């Protein structure tokens, strides 16, 4: 019904805020790679930014989109201020987790997981 | 005498009831309910958008000088439509009293920040946001306060597992601490303690 | 043999100095760090044994992990441990550092500092008394006494 | 009632002004602090000569755990799991079954001493005085696994410390 | 299978992988990586060590409670070898040294010890043996190191016919010799190269790829009695490779030719060190030797591993050798070296 | 304007998701080239990287053709 708008009254304003946040995250990857002394490429960082933006592409609620951009802005400011360490930036990549099988036969061989 | 039973104070009960009626009359637009618990605690349930008016009244009014904010917290009740319940505990030094104000909200509805009324609301609302997911509208600096950097989820919600989803260890291959899915050497043993017999008839709910 | 005897005496000299001059880093996390203060206190004077607190990790030989290690603190603990130059030792004090402790089944706590750093001594208690921590320190000294680095090298 | 901790004003007579000027120019309170430290220097130190001297303890002290026996040698524990229920830290694991003679006895009794918070609730909740928290506090190990006690280790602790455990329980059982 | 060897869990720290592995030479470069991968998947690891126990401390966090077990062993002691391999179904052989000490020779560390490990393991009932050799293991090699590798490979195959013999090319990583050997030559003025490094072709392999292949060879049921070659994707001339190393480290690269006999004399000078030598004559021979091409042998692709190019992981190793002026330079700031493919 | 067009085409051809043969000065990003919002945002940011002036979000959303890009640059000099 008539729900309270948090930041955006319509999905177009939410898309605008998403684009602004994407520009901010895109323009900060070189600085992050330089400051944190990461061993990844700038292209890898931008690909990760796109991938993290793109796993929420199914959302059709302007309030959920507003909350997502709020949390994205908070975690952008954690990166800029170097509050995060190299540990967290690399936690975005799961470099230590083993490749989880995705086919029925492999899951059947491994164990009881659905 | 009754040595093992807590004595009651009907004078304080009457004073709190009178002040609750006073506040409910002064602020009809927002106050939805007023209660006085039998251990003499006044509780005022308001509509969620009367937070700033009601708190400013309780702070600045001459007959209610609640200048101090003792606490600010939330309670998660998943069975409600508005699961989150914001609780304000105020202390009046002039009249040596304490009051409670209660508000409700859900995940997607913001609550106006009360940092313009009390300065302690800053960190109190940061903690509420961090631990429950409640967003406060005009907050000077709203970010995580207690959880780890990049921590996903709000741990104090009832539907959050006790041990969370990830755990940390040091990996020698990458020479850094890593985050991996949680995995317990001994799983937490959940005990069913509730007795099948009713303890307090005075709180018995109608069969409905 | 002559060389065997010489290297034995040399590493006895080297182990004696290391065991007799222990410099813990000033690193306390929680209530267990109060018992460390009481070990420093006059009743169980730790400076008497040659054990002196230093603030810089570069000038520290022992890390006494005394308190609960959280997920937000584990990177900092590992960082200071790495910045300690070798030889370096770790004493995990109390339940929270040994394993989880009272906070084992929590989303925010590391279940033992031995997931982060190599631990040499484990002192149990909540909190271990100052005498218990002192016993752990002396046990660490006796463990240092058994090191044979030059003896291993000569036969290597 | 209340009192003011700093609300006095100095006297402005010439003698008092000269005394304060002398204190400023001649460091009187600084020398007074020096005298206090020198007095402590000539006092006797409070340091005990550990490990040859030990600090005072009481019968109520909670140290290492132990499983006790009756004078006949029979185990006191009847596998009632009250200690497991009451344990704040979930540090006790118990599994039981009928013994060959039909006794209600434990087959597994574990205490994770790295999870234990040494609160003593298990010996309050024990109805037969089986599990106790003994007087031993110097049991630090070199590996984590050595701190995960089992039934054999706890029975060994009880057998080693039984005399002192019995004496402490005798001394303190009238307060319980 | 025994009921305690059945896998349980999700392949995490607190799971059970059904692998009981005795890792000889775990107190080294490849050893620490293999132990890390095993403990990470949640296996039982036995670490025989001859060194000071202080030097085995970095392996303690690698596994859950009770999963890493340390036992003392002697290389020339079949009794200790049996003690450590008695209860394990996998035995991994990473024992080797790049120089000859007073008590152990290349024949001892590469022929006598591997044969004893393979022979005792067969008696003890060990199901799988993994043995690490070198890619250029040639019986007629100029290098005594590689001749011993060839002889020991033959002896291991004879003693334990169901072995997996793995032949890495030149492993590079944080604690390696390769990149650090080439990057530490800045102290001795210029870089001495035989034939200016124009007659040497090398394809190094990455340490994580090597350890992942070793782990996958354990889990592969049809690699029982086989021989693999672990090589990188790109082959480089030695001059190009060293020039790229110095470019990534941001050090001034001044290569000069050095005749083979003079370089042998220099290597003989450095091998009188009682401690770990900086370089040796066999090290010089191995550096000058080109990596062999063995297209018949299987490889990392056959074990399911995509080999990691040097251009992606070189900055991990070589950033330590930069100066403060150049520490923060990014990975893509240096153009890749020319390959010979 | 020819220099502006050349610089715009140079930036576009460097983009990995643009096919150089399919690219033209009147190719629509969403329709002809089949890109989405984030790709167009990246392209506009790349244009900012070249000509060194700030393009706001409101103006950037009206730059769906290379000809529109060169027109915007020319108007803003
Ligand atoms: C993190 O939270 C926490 C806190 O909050 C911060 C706390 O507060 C606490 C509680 C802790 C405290 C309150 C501690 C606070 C205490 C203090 C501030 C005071 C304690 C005292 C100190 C800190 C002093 C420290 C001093 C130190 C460490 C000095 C020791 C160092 C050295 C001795 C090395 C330097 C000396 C050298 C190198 C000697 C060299 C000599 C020579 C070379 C001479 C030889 C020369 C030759 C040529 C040899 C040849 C000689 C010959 C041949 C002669 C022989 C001939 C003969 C005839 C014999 C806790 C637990 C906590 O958790
Ligand atoms: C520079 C100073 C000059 C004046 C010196 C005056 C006397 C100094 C007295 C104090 C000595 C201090 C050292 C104490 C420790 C003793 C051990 C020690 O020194 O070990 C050193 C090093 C030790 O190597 P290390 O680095 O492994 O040692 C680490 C320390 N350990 C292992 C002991 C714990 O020993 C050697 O280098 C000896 C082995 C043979 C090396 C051959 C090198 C040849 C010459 C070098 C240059 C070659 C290229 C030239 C190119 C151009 C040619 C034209
Ligand atoms: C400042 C300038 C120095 C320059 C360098 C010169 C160095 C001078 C030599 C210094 C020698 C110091 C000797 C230390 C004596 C040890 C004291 C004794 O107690 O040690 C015992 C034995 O310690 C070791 O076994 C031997 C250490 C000393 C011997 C070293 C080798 C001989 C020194 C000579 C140099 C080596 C050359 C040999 C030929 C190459 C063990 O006792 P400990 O358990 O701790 O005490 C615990 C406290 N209690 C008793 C209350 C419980
Ligand atoms: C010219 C003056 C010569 C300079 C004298 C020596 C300067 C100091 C050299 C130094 O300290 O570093 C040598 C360095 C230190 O190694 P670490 O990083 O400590 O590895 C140990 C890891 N645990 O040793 C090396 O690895 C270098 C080995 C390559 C040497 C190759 C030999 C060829 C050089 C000789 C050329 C001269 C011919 C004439
Ligand atoms: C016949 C005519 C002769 C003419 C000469 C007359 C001169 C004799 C009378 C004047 C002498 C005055 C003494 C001079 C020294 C005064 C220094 C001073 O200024 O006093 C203190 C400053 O001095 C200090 O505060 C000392 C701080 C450090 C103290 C820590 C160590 C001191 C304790 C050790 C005692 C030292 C003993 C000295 C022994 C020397 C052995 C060689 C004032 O500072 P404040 O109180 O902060 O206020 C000023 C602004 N309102
Ligand atoms: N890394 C490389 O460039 C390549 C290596 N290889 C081979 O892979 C294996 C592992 O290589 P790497 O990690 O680099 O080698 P390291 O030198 O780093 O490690 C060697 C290991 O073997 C042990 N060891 C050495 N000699 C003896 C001995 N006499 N008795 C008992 N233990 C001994 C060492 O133990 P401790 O420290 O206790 O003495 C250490 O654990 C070796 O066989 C090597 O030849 C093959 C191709 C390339
Ligand atoms: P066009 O506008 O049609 O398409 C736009 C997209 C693709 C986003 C969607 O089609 C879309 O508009 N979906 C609508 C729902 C939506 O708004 N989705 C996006 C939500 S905003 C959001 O998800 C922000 C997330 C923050 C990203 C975190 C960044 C972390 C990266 C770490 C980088 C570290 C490397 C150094
Ligand atoms: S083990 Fe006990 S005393 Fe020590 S830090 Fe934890 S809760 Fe505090
Ligand atoms: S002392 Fe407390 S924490 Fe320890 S086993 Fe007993 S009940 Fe559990
Ligand atoms: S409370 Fe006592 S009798 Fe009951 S299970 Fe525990 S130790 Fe045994």
């Amino acid at each position: 019904t008539s729900v309270k708008p948090i930041f955006s009254r319509d999905m177009n304003e939410a898309k605008r805020r998403v684009r602004e946040l994407y520009r901010a995250w895109y323009r900060e990857v070189p600085n992050t790679v330089h400051l944190f002394q990461l061993d990844i490429s700038v292209k890898q960082g931008r690909d990760k930014v796109r991938e993290m933006f793109m796993k929420n592409a199914h959302v059709t609620d302007p309030r959920v989109v507003d909350l997502l951009v709020i949390k994205g802005k908070m975690e952008l400011e954690e990166t800029i201020n170097v509050w995060k360490q190299r540990t967290h930036i690399m936690r975005f990549f799961h470099e230590t987790e083993a490749p989880r099988p995705t086919d029925f036969l492999s899951k059947f061989y491994v164990g009881h997981d659905p | 005498t009754r040595p093992t039973i807590r004595p009651r104070n009907d004078v304080v009960h009457k004073q709190l009831s009178a002040f609750g009626q006073y506040v409910a009359e002064i602020l009809p637009k927002y106050v939805q309910q007023v209660q006085v618990s039998c251990f003499n605690e006044l509780e005022i349930f308001i509509h969620p958008d009367g937070v700033i008016p009601v708190l400013t009244f309780l702070r600045d009014h001459t007959n209610a000088q609640f200048k101090s904010l003792a606490d600010l917290t939330a309670v998660d009740v998943p069975t409600r439509q508005n699961r989150f319940e914001i609780v304000y505990n105020l202390l009046s030094l002039r009249f040596n009293s304490r009051i409670r104000v209660k508000t409700y909200t859900d995940e997607l509805t913001p609550i106006e920040s009360s940092v313009t009324v009390y300065k302690a609301a800053n960190w109190y609302e940061r903690e509420i946001w961090d631990m429950f997911g409640v967003f406060f509208a005009n907050h000077p600096d709203l970010r995580r306060i207690l959880t780890d950097y990049g921590f996903e989820g709000h741990p104090f919600r009832k539907d959050f597992p006790l041990s969370g989803y990830v755990e940390l260890r040091y990996d020698d291959e990458v020479k850094r601490v890593v985050a991996e899915p949680v995995e317990l050497a001994q799983e937490f043993r959940k005990f069913d303690l509730n007795s099948p017999w009713e303890a307090f008839p005075a709180y018995r709910q109608p069969p409905e | 043999s002559r060389g065997e005897y010489v290297v034995a005496k040399l590493d006895d000299l080297v182990n004696w100095a290391r065991r007799s001059s222990l410099w813990p880093m000033t690193f306390g996390l929680a209530c267990c760090a109060v018992e460390m203060m009481h070990m420093a206190a006059p009743r169980y004077d730790m400076d008497r044994f040659g054990v002196v607190f230093r603030a810089s990790p570069r000038q520290s030989d022992v890390m006494i992990v005394a308190g609960t290690l959280t997920n937000k603190m584990a990177p900092a603990l590992r960082k200071v441990y790495d910045q300690m130059p070798e030889p370096r030792y770790v004493v995990s004090m109390g339940s929270c550092a040994n394993g989880g402790g009272y906070y084992h089944y929590s989303y925010s706590v590391v279940r033992g500092c031995d997931r982060i750093v190599p631990v040499d001594i484990y002192v149990p208690g909540c909190p271990p008394t100052a005498e218990a921590l002192l016993y752990g320190i002396l046990q660490l000294q006796r463990k240092i006494k058994r090191e044979k680095r030059l003896r291993i090298w000569y036969r290597r | 009632t209340y009192k003011f901790v700093n609300m006095r004003e100095p006297s402005m007579d010439m003698k008092s002004v000269t005394d304060r000027a002398a204190q400023t120019l001649l460091w009187t309170e600084l020398v007074r602090g020096l005298g206090m430290t020198l007095s402590y220097l000539f006092r006797e130190p409070a340091t005990i000569n550990y490990p040859f001297e030990k600090g005072p303890l009481s019968p109520r002290f909670r140290g290492e755990h132990a499983l006790r026996r009756y004078p006949s040698g029979e185990e006191r524990c009847i596998a009632c799991k009250l200690c497991e229920a009451v344990c704040p830290a979930q540090a006790i694991t118990i599994e039981a079954e009928p013994r060959a003679d039909g006794s209600r006895r434990t087959t597994r009794y574990d205490i994770d001493m790295t999870k234990c918070i040494y609160c003593g609730f298990c010996q309050e909740a024990c109805p037969v005085d089986a599990i106790v928290e003994g007087p031993n506090f110097e049991f630090s190990t070199e590996t984590h696994e050595e701190l995960l006690y089992n039934k054999e280790k706890l029975l060994n602790n009880g057998d080693k410390w039984e005399a002192e455990i019995a004496a402490n329980i005798q001394a303190d059982y009238l307060y319980r | 299978l025994h009921h305690a060897l059945i896998p349980h869990g999700k392949g995490g720290r607190s799971s059970v992988s059904g692998i009981v592995a005795t890792v000889f030479g775990a107190t080294g470069f490849l050893g620490r990586y293999v132990v890390n991968h095993l403990g990470r998947m949640g296996s039982q690891v036995i670490v025989p060590y001859r060194c000071e126990p202080y030097d085995t401390m970095h392996l303690r966090p690698m596994g859950d409670l009770g999963q890493i077990i340390f036992m003392e062993w002697n290389g020339k002691d079949k009794d200790s070898i049996r003690k450590v391999v008695e209860h394990s179904n996998v035995v991994i052989n990473l024992v080797g040294r790049e120089w000859e000490t007073k008590n152990f020779d290349f024949e001892d560390v590469f022929v006598k010890i591997p044969h004893a490990i393979a022979q005792v393991s067969k008696e003890a009932g060990v199901e799988k043996l993994i043995h690490i050799s070198h890619l250029n293991a040639d019986i007629k090699s100029p290098s005594r190191y590689l001749r011993s590798k060839a002889v020991g490979e033959k002896e291991v195959r004879a003693a334990f016919p169901e072995a997996t013999i793995i032949k890495p090319s030149d492993i590079f990583g944080r604690e390696d010799r390769f990149l650090n050997y080439f990057a530490s030559m800045r102290w001795f003025g210029g870089v001495p190269l035989i034939s200016l490094g124009k007659e040497t072709v090398k394809q190094p392999v990455y340490i994580v790829d090597v350890s992942k292949g070793i782990i996958n060879a354990i889990k592969d049921p049809d690699a029982k009695g086989k021989t693999f070659a672990f090589v990188g994707p790109n082959r480089y001339l030695l001059f190009d490779l060293v020039q790229y190393i110095f470019a990534v480290a941001y050090r001034p690269f001044l290569p000069y030719p050095l005749p083979h006999f003079a370089y042998r004399w220099v290597g003989r000078l450095f091998e009188v060190s009682p401690f770990e030598p900086w370089t040796t004559r066999d090290k010089v021979e191995r550096v000058h030797m080109s990596d062999m091409t063995l297209p018949h042998l299987p490889g990392l692709e056959d074990l399911g591993i995509q080999a990691t190019p040097l251009e992606l992981k070189a900055i991990e190793v070589l950033r330590r050798h930069r100066t403060y002026r150049w520490l923060t330079s990014e990975m893509e700031d240096v153009k890749p070296a020319k390959t010979v493919n | 304007l020819e220099a502006i067009k050349d610089r715009v085409l140079y930036v576009l051809k460097l983009y990995d998701k643009i096919d150089p043969e399919k690219l033209s000065v009147n190719s629509h990003f969403m329709k002809d080239l089949g890109l989405d919002s984030l790709d167009q945002v990246e392209i506009i940011m790349a244009m900012e990287d070249e000509f060194g002036f700030e393009i706001p979000d409101i103006d950037a959303e009206k730059l769906m053709c290379p000809q529109e890009i060169v027109d915007y640059i020319a108007d803003k000099k």
